[PDB]
RNA sequence: ACGAGAACAUGCGCGACAUUCCGAA
């Protein structure tokens, strides 16, 4: 059992909106800065990977499965992407 | 002799066992309290002469707010299951009960008007074997939790020095606790010793019948003249000897059969501090002196 | 002559205390039959202090004379008479304000190793702010063993503060902290001004 | 009283002219946030910081009334706007907790009748 | 008056039970026992190995034979002592016939038997119902096998029934013109035959062991729900048997296995005493707070309240046991706020809308909320993995 | 002589921490103060589960008592006869007063209602969902006790606690976790043998 | 010389597995 940690920066090219003004963007309450929820990322990659709960077995192991009688832990743990200090 | 009323208000649940740890009795006979006093006296390095020779105590009896309960006299009632199930009769109603004047409804009401506590059964474990590759032993301890205004009382007859010694012993017994699990939190109480006013009135009366108040037993000579037309209840007073000095291993006392409190005799008998030990290092005393409350039937 | 020392104080709950046994409750705590208030049995305090003191010492004569013995030949009367720790009146009034229940239901689960499914459980616990009035009587059978025994009582109580009382306290529960309101010799000439716990 | 107002404005289910828990989530999140502030402080009287924050709760009550008409009808019929006044008048924790219990009972019966 | 005087003389005999010599010999003990039996706790009688008194060792030996055989032969040689220097043993038809052939003045009793050919047997009407003896696997553990359940709390139930005012029924129930030795003797026989014989048919198919039926009382140990269900079946059948005119009250207890046997009977005896208070036609279920009527428990508690809850919660994926516990907490307190919290709990409970209104109505009215609590508690015990 | 190594510190919630509990999905709160809490069972379960996976899982493990002997020793075992005490006792981590006053400034609510949704692959419609999270600025006073039954095995055990704490720092403590929640970072304020003569000066878990 | 005396209702257990605040302008 090993853990490999992918740290990086996601630089936003256009106007990014994740609205949790008709819809204010989600913000981390502690700093009031905008935040990209890790569930927004994980859901988007999982949906795009499936296109490209019943999914392909490769996708099921990658992002997790909750099928009755066979539960697979999510090999991917996308965390909240917080506002960069440098930015 | 002088009669002092001792009122015991209990801080924690008390375990009064008849024959089992699971039993949860609300009272203890005079033999149980007297053995508690002898144990207390020997601890406090007091003399046993006053307890053994001059002290005449009675069974611990229920008491609640504005009422003092006495044992049911074993008299013939001239709905009979109401008196059969009745156990304790308030002092204000005790003179009436002997004369009659109590219907089955009244006796049933009296029994339900006893607000003395509520029995229960706590279940515990013994993890002694768990450490030694074993299993826990779930054992049950039956305890009685008295209501806030309720508790047990008992009257004491003796001289000035006998009563004064009992004031010392009852003060020390507050913290030893009476009961069967007193080293595991069951039996703590606070007791107040006061001269009895209403009880002195009840003990002053002189009827044709005599009523036991303590678990008593006549000697051979007295049993000849007292048993005639007697209505009683022989209770098997059993148990183990509670002493570090009596023997290396805990052994049972000789079975002693004593009349229950409330037994009515037409002839009074003075009991005895019977010895229920068997070749032990010391003599085990089982109190069987008689506290007599005469009444008119 | 014989002396008795009355240690009375508070058992402040530091984490939800569950000592297992009104209606149907999933793993209920032990309660006073009359007042229906959660209590800490004296046998539970006595057993946990004996367990921690036995580990500290190492049955040993120090433990046997302090918590009682019944073994053949060496029958020792228990010097420690640890009464049931009842829910204090102060914490009752304090919990009546905030309308906070004296006990709380803690919800957990057990994720299976084989199937990775969570099987829920519930154990009732006495709420953290609770305080129990503890009443211990130490019987001074020896005037020479009292100082050594009260050192052992302090060691067992110090271990109990770093441990848990009854329940699954390895998973958080049971943590307590003792406070001594007074240590007064109710019976006998022995003095306890020098004596102390914690 | 909380059961009465929900009963009277319960219509066939349309409650308070179309009020849901999503419409009230902005107000109640502030109310229980204020509740934790009062809960923690052991004072028989409301704190000065709490009082100014409760005034902001009154402002947010009118703001939500203007935004959602259903919430506006909910507030007027209840007098929860008037209840936030009297708690500031008495300025005691006990009165405020009775007000929070009133609002909690309000949404409880509101969900019960839906 | 003749029967009252006979019982009056009996009570006088019971008071002065013993005489001068018998009392003195009771206190004339030479040797303390220093050893006692596990069950009888008797030290005066000689205790053999396994720490059992001679009587209780015979009692255990009678067990594992009472279940299998139906002949109780009083004979010079047997397991438990009997008067006239005889002993009682339970043997089969061949074993009993042997014993009576060997030595005369030997009595043989047959239990619940139809009349048979010429023999010296005496028919004894005895309720010997024991569900464990039906299955050989459960026969090994007699009553402790009822603790074994796939679903439901393992606790046993103890039922202690007792007919109300049976003595008043014999003395005052029969009018003067209809009172006689024959009319009374018929009433004794019908009541005896109901308990001794009819009880076995009533408790058929239930995990219940009949400790005693005998004339007026009753004692059963079995599954907690089977005891409650057959208590209601027995109450209904008793009303048919007696055609009204006689009601019995019962205490029902919920005690685990390894619970003290004395405490199981004593605490249920206390419950029956509680049900004996008032008009006496009541059942005391579990705690002393649930002293319900027989119709109230059967209809209001179970059919009217518990059954709707069980059906509603079964229809969902999980059988409750979390809404039920939260319901009980909100029903235990008398606060006005807890009513509102109960309203919110029912709304989020995700069951039918008319049931949430019913549960809310039940919690409102006293003597109807306690029925709701008992309904919830019965349901909670019904589902315990 | 019985010795116990107390590890006291903070659990800084790097992301929103959602450990579920009783009453859209409320976090478990300490009832006395109504502040969000981290139950010691959540910590002990997460450390044990991560460490057992790191050590290795016996195939077809039907019970927790079939863990590695290192896991059973550290976190306790319940096998009949071979009952093992748990060397590590992990207590509930309450909302620290230091973080509480910090949240009193800016008037933070100690929690945030995070709005998620599910986009069904077939219908392509979003089903909304609200889950409560302890705000990322929070920190919990965590308190652990390590029983010393074998002095020789303390170094091995505190290496295992080092691995368990390290594993938990990368993973979550409760809630979605793989969806971002539950990230935490352990801060070790001090280590001290409160009772017992054991030398915990040369001891560390992070 | 209290049916006594000794006895932890205790041990193991994540409220957890999947879940885009999204389509339309
Ligand atoms: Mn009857
Ligand atoms: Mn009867």
């Amino acid at each position: 059992y090993s853990k490999i940690r992918i740290v990086g920066k996601i630089d936003v090219l256009t106007g990014l909106h994740i609205g949790g003004i008709a819809s204010p963007v989600v913000r981390d309450p502690y700093s009031r800065l905008p935040i990209i929820p890790g569930s927004s990322i994980k859901g988007k990659m999982r949906s795009l990977l499936a296109k490209h709960n019943q999914d392909a077995p490769e996708i099921l192991r990658l992002f997790g499965s909750s099928q009755k009688g066979a539960i697979q832990s999510s090999r991917l743990q996308i965390s909240d992407a917080f506002f960069s200090k440098a930015s | 002799l002088v009669v002092k009323l001792v009122k015991l208000t209990f801080k924690s649940p008390v375990h009064f066992g008849m024959k089992r740890l699971s039993d949860s009795n609300h009272t203890i006979a005079a033999d149980t309290l007297f053995s508690a006093l002898i144990i207390e006296a020997l601890q406090q390095q007091l003399e046993l002469s006053h307890l053994l020779n001059n002290l005449v105590i009675t069974d611990l009896f229920p008491y609640n707010k504005t009422s003092y309960f006495l044992p049911k006299p074993l008299i013939r009632i001239e709905g009979y299951k109401a008196f059969k199930k009745l156990t304790y009769i308030p002092v204000e109603n005790y003179s009436e009960y002997l004369r009659g004047e109590i219907d089955s409804l009244e006796a049933s009401k009296i029994a339900e008007s006893l607000n003395l506590g509520k029995a229960s059964l706590s279940t515990k474990v013994s993890l002694q074997a768990v450490d030694h590759n074993g299993e826990s032993e779930p054992y049950s301890v039956g305890n009685f939790t008295f209501y806030p205004e309720s508790g047990l009382y008992f009257l004491a007859k003796g001289n000035a020095d006998t009563i004064g010694q009992l004031e010392i012993l009852m003060h020390a017994l507050q913290y030893s606790g009476i009961g069967g699990k007193r080293s595991a939190g069951y039996g703590q109480f606070r007791c107040t010793i006061e001269d009895s006013g209403k009880f002195d009135s009840l003990l002053s009366q002189t009827g044709n019948i005599a009523i036991l108040l303590s678990s008593a037993m006549a000697s051979d000579e007295e049993l000849v003249d007292c048993l005639e037309d007697a209505r009683y209840l022989l209770k098997k007073r059993t148990g183990f000897v509670q002493s570090k000095t009596y023997a290396d291993q805990l052994v049972k006392k000789k079975d002693f059969y004593a009349f229950s409190a409330g037994s009515t005799f037409y002839q009074k008998f003075n009991g005895k501090i019977f010895d229920v030990s068997d070749n032990g290092r010391h003599s085990v005393y089982r109190y069987a002196k008689a506290f007599w409350l005469e009444g008119k039937i | 002559m014989y002396s008795k020392i009355r240690i009375v104080g508070k058992i402040d709950v530091l984490t939800g205390l569950h000592i297992g046994g009104i209606g149907a409750i999933a793993s209920p705590v032990v309660r006073d039959p009359y007042s229906r208030l959660p209590i800490i049995p004296g046998s539970s305090i006595k057993g946990k202090m004996r367990s921690l003191l036995a580990k500290h010492i190492g049955d040993a004569p120090e433990i046997l004379r302090l918590f009682g013995s019944s073994q053949k030949g060496a029958i020792q009367s228990s010097r420690l008479q640890i009464s049931d720790a009842f829910f204090s009146k102060a914490s009752q009034e304090e919990f009546d304000k905030k309308d906070l229940a004296y006990t709380e239901t803690k919800f957990e689960n057990t994720i299976s190793r084989l199937t990775a499914v969570a099987n829920p459980r519930q154990i009732e616990r006495v709420t953290r702010g609770a305080s129990f009035d503890f009443h211990i009587i130490y019987n001074v059978e020896n005037i020479n063993e009292v100082m050594a025994d009260f050192e052992n009582i302090k060691t067992a109580i110090h271990l109990l503060e770093n441990d848990y009382l009854g329940g699954g306290g390895t998973r958080g529960n049971g943590r307590i902290r003792f406070v001594i309101d007074s240590i007064d010799t109710v019976v006998g000439d022995f003095d306890s001004s020098n004596l102390s716990i914690k | 009283f909380a059961r009465k107002v929900v009963e009277e404005n319960k219509r066939v289910i349309v409650l308070f002219n179309g009020l849901t828990t999503s419409k009230l989530r902005n107000l109640l999140e502030l109310i229980n946030h204020v509740y934790t502030k009062v809960y923690n402080s052991d004072d028989t009287t409301l704190s000065e910081d709490v009082r100014d924050e409760l005034e902001y709760l009154k402002v947010k009550f009118a703001y939500e009334s203007g935004r959602e008409p259903a919430v506006r009808t909910f507030i007027e019929k209840t007098y929860v706007d008037k209840l936030v006044d009297v708690v500031l008048k008495k300025n005691t924790k006990k009165i405020f907790l009775d007000y929070c219990k009133y609002f909690e009972a309000l949404v409880a019966y509101a969900k019960f009748y839906r | 008056d003749l029967w009252q005087t006979v019982s009056r003389k009996l009570s006088d005999k019971k008071a002065h039970k013993y005489s001068l010599n018998e009392i003195k010999l009771f206190n004339s003990t030479i040797h303390a026992g220093t050893q006692e039996c596990k069950e009888c706790l008797r030290s005066d009688i000689d205790i053999s190995e396994d720490s059992l008194c001679k009587i209780c060792e015979g009692i255990i030996a009678i067990s594992n034979d009472l279940r299998d055989y139906s002949f109780f032969v009083v004979s010079p040689e047997g397991k438990v002592p009997l008067p006239r220097n005889r002993y009682l043993s339970v043997e089969n038809q061949d074993g009993a016939e042997r014993k009576i052939k060997m030595n005369k003045e030997t009595r043989i009793y047959s239990k619940n038997q139809p009349f048979v050919g010429k023999q010296l047997v005496t028919n004894l009407w005895m309720c010997d119902y024991d569900f464990s003896t039906l299955n050989p696997e459960t026969k090994k553990q007699g009553i402790a096998s009822y603790v074994n359940r796939e679903v439901g709390i393992p606790r046993l139930g103890v039922l202690r029934a007792d007919i109300d005012n049976l003595g008043t029924t014999f003395i005052k129930g029969i009018p003067e013109q209809y009172r006689s030795i024959s009319r009374t003797a018929t009433l004794s026989r019908q009541l005896s035959m109901f308990f001794k014989f009819e009880l076995s048919n009533i408790l058929k198919g239930a995990r219940i062991s009949v400790i005693y039926s005998g004339g007026d009382d009753l004692f059963l140990i079995g599954a907690w729900d089977d005891v409650i269900s057959k208590a209601l079946v027995l109450r209904k059948a008793f009303t048919r048997f007696s055609a009204g005119k006689l009601t019995f009250s019962a205490g029902i207890g919920m005690y685990p296995v390894k619970y003290p046997i004395s405490k199981m009977a004593s605490e249920t005896g206390v419950l029956e005493d509680l049900a004996k208070r008032g008009e006496k036609n009541q059942v005391a279920l579990w705690n002393d707070s649930k002293v319900f009527g027989w119709s109230q428990l059967e209809e209001q508690i179970l059919k009217e309240k518990m059954i709707p809850l069980q059906e509603a919660l079964t229809n969902s994926q999980e059988h409750g046991k979390s809404f039920l516990y939260k319901m009980l907490e909100l029903l235990r307190n008398e606060d006005q706020i807890n009513i509102a919290r109960l309203a919110y709990l029912l709304a989020r409970s995700s069951l039918s809308e008319e049931l949430t209104q019913s549960i809310f109505a039940w919690s409102q009215n006293k003597q109807q909320k306690v029925e709701l609590i008992t309904a919830i508690e019965y349901l909670v015990y019904q589902i315990r993995e």
